[PDB]
RNA sequence: CCCCCCCCCCCCCC
C-alpha cells in the first residue's frame, strides 16, 4: 500500500 | 621638459585584446546533457520534494534535479539556447515520462515517473521508494497530521533545493570545505522554515551534490545565473523565490573581495593609503576599477561564470595597496578568516593600527 | 596620487543584472483559477452581500468572492491578461450560473446560483441559505425596517469586503497575527458605517480568508493591485471606492519603512548622521535611494507584489545608518513596536537622545 | 418560503 | 596564475 500515497 | 607623455594603459589594452576576438571557442562537442520540458514541471516538483523529506543513502543527482526544475521554469529550447550562448556544444536531451510497470497509482492509471538523461533510473526509483516509505511511516505514526506544506508536492520544494544550491553557489570562489561549512551554517538559519517543514533533508549531501555539479558542468553555472536573472525579473513570486534571489545577489562580487575592501579602505580614510609606496600604485588601482566600469554589470559574475577573462580584475600586482587594504579591513575587524596574502607586513601593521584607532574613537562631522 | 577612481557601483550592477533578462520564468503550468464574466456582476454582488449580513459557519472563500467581483469589474479576459503578465501560467476557468433544482424564485424562474471554479458549491449554497434565513428572521422580528443599504443586494457590499481585504493587504509585509490585529482594530473605525449597516460581518474571519488567499495565490496580489490602479483612475465612484483607494494607497510603501524613516532622520537634522560611521556608509545609502529613483513608481509595490527583485532596496548592509535611523524614529516616538534589529546600540541611544531633545524643545528659524 | 425573499 | 572573510529579507501607526 505504498504507491497510492497522496503526496 | 615634462614627464607627462609617459603612460601605457596596459590593462585596457589587455582587455581590448581578449574582448575583441573574431573567433569563438568550441568545447563539449561530443557531449550531451539533460533537460525537462516545462510541461513536466509538476512531475519534477514532486521529485524535488522527495529528496527533501526522506533520509537517502545517496544524494548524487539532487543538483541535477534542481537543474531539471530550472529547465522546466525556463523551457527546454530556451535552456538549449542558454547553454549554446555560454560557449558549450552540449547536446540537450529531453526528459521522458515512463511507466514504472504493473504498479498503479491512486487514480487507476499507470504510475508515470521521470526519465532524466545521465541519471540512472534506479536512483530515481530508490528516491521515490524511500520517500513513499517515509511518508507511510509518518502517517502510521500520526493520522491526518500532514498539511500541504510538509508534503513533497509543495510548489516551493524545488526552490528549497535550489536555495541550498545557491548557498553553495555563493562560495564558488572558495574551497570545497569552507563552502560546505558555510552552506550548512547559513542554511541552518536561512532555510529554517524549510527545515521545520522537512526535518530530514541532508543539507551537507545536497550541498556536496551541487558543488560537484558546478565543478563538472561549468555551463550549468550560466544556467543557474540565467535562472536568477529570470527570477528577479518576475512581477511576482513566492517567498522561497525571493530567498533564492537574495542569496544569488549575495553571490555577486564573488572572487573580487579585494576590490570591495579597497573601496572600503577609501571610505575608511585610512591615512596609510597616502604612503608613497601605495601612491606609486594608485594609478594602476584606478585602472583596475576603470576596467570594472568598462566591463559593467557582468564584471561581478566573472568568477562565478569561471570566465578566463577573470584575473584582469586582480590587484595582485599592487602589493602595497593590497597590504594597506587588508590592514584596514583587519583593523575594522571585517577581515575574518580571509586567506589573502599580505606582501608588505609593515604597511599591514600600520594600516591595521590606524583602522583600529579610527574604529575605537567616535567623531561628529 | 588621488583616490578618485576607487568606486564600485555594485547595486546598480545588480539591478542591471536583474532588470535586463531576456528569458521569462514559467510557474503554475498546470494550475487553474476562477474568474467571473462581468455579466454576472450583480449575482456576485449579492454573494458579497450575503457574506456580510449573516453569521456564517465557514469563511473559506470570502476572499475568493471578492476576487470574483474584481474579475467582473475588470473583465474576465482582462483578468487572464493581468495574470499572464504577472508571470504565472494559470489557466482561467469561467464562472457559470446553474439551476439549484426545483427551487423557484420570486420572479417565477428557477433559482440560479453561481458556480465558481475551486469554490465548492456546498459553501455557496450554505452561505446563501444562511443569509436567507437571517433575512427571514429579521423581517419576522421587524417589518418594514429594512432599507436598501442594509440588504445584501446593496451595490457596495463587494467594496466593503474588498475594504477588509485592503486592510489586510496593507500588512502583507508583517506577520499574520499583527496583520489580523491591525485589520480588526482599523476596521472598527475605518469601516464603521459599513459595520453599522451590517452588524454581523465577521471581520476577523474575512481578514483571515483574505490573508490565506494572498499567500496561496500570489498572482492575485497583482490582480488586487490592478483593481486599485483601475479604481484610482476612475472619474467618479462611491465613498466605499474612495475608501478602498485610500487604504490601497496606504499599502504603497509596504516593506520599506527604513527608507521612509531615513528620509525622516535626514529631515529632523539628526546630528548623529554626522558620525563617521554613518559617513562611511552614506555612499551606499545614497546608492539605494538612487535605485529607488531608478525603479520609479513601481518600487513601492515591490514587496506587496512579493517580487523577487525586492531586497535590492534593503538598507540592511548599513548598520550604523540603520541604527541612527532607528534611534531617530525612537526619539520622535515614531518607532512604535517596529521589530527591525538595531546593530549599534550606542548610535541608537545617541540618536534617540538627540531626537528626544529636539522634539521636546522648540526653535524658530 | 425562505427562497422567495427579495434580497 | 588567480582566488580565499561575513551576511536572506521583512517587521510601527494611520
Amino acid at each position: 500500500d505504498i504507491y497510492q500515497l497522496i503526496m | 621638459m615634462s614627464l607627462q607623455g609617459i603612460h601605457l594603459s596596459d590593462l585596457s589594452y589587455k582587455h581590448a585584446i581578449l574582448k575583441e576576438s573574431q573567433y569563438t571557442i568550441k568545447r563539449d562537442v561530443g557531449t550531451t546533457t539533460a533537460v525537462t520540458p516545462s510541461s513536466l514541471q509538476q512531475e519534477i516538483t514532486l521529485l524535488c520534494g522527495e529528496i527533501l523529506y526522506a533520509k537517502h543513502a545517496d544524494y548524487k543527482y539532487a543538483a541535477e534535479i534542481g537543474i531539471q526544475y530550472i529547465s522546466t521554469a525556463l523551457g527546454s529550447e530556451r535552456v538549449q539556447q542558454i547553454l549554446r550562448n555560454s560557449g558549450s556544444e552540449v547536446q540537450v536531451v529531453l526528459t521522458r515520462t515512463y511507466s514504472l510497470g504493473k504498479i498503479k497509482n491512486n487514480k487507476g492509471e499507470d504510475l508515470q515517473m521521470l526519465d532524466i538523461h545521465g541519471v540512472e533510473k534506479s536512483w530515481v526509483e530508490e528516491i521515490d521508494k524511500e520517500a513513499r516509505k517515509t511518508m507511510a511511516t509518518l502517517l502510521k505514526e500520526s493520522s491526518g497530521n500532514i498539511p500541504q506544506n510538509q508534503r513533497p508536492s509543495a510548489p516551493d520544494t524545488p526552490i528549497i533545493l535550489l536555495c541550498v544550491g545557491a548557498l553553495i553557489f555563493t562560495k564558488l570562489a572558495s574551497t570545497i570545505e569552507v563552502g560546505l561549512e558555510t552552506t550548512v551554517r547559513r542554511a541552518n538559519r536561512v532555510l529554517s522554515d524549510a527545515l521545520k517543514r522537512y526535518p530530514r533533508m541532508d543539507i551537507p549531501k545536497i550541498a556536496r551534490s551541487f558543488y560537484d555539479l558546478f565543478e563538472q558542468k561549468v555551463y550549468h553555472r550560466s544556467l543557474f545565473i540565467e535562472y536568477g536573472k529570470a527570477l528577479g525579473s518576475s512581477s511576482t513570486g513566492s517567498k522561497a523565490e525571493s530567498l533564492f534571489v537574495n542569496i544569488f545577489m549575495q553571490a555577486y562580487g564573488a572572487g573580487q573581495t579585494m576590490l570591495r575592501w579597497g573601496v572600503i579602505a577609501r571610505s575608511s580614510n585610512n591615512i596609510m593609503l597616502g604612503h608613497v609606496s601605495v601612491q606609486a600604485e594608485l594609478k594602476q588601482v584606478t585602472e583596475v576599477y576603470d576596467l570594472v566600469r568598462e566591463m559593467g554589470p557582468e564584471s561581478g559574475l566573472l568568477h562565478l561564470r569561471q570566465s578566463p577573462k577573470a584575473g584582469l580584475l586582480s590587484l595582485a600586482n599592487c602589493p602595497n595597496f593590497a597590504s594597506v587594504v587588508l590592514g584596514n579591513a583587519s583593523g575594522l575587524g571585517i577581515i575574518g578568516m580571509y586567506r589573502g596574502r599580505v606582501p608588505n607586513t609593515e604597511l599591514f601593521s600600520a594600516a591595521e593600527s590606524y583602522a583600529k584607532s579610527l574604529k575605537e574613537s567616535n567623531k561628529i562631522n
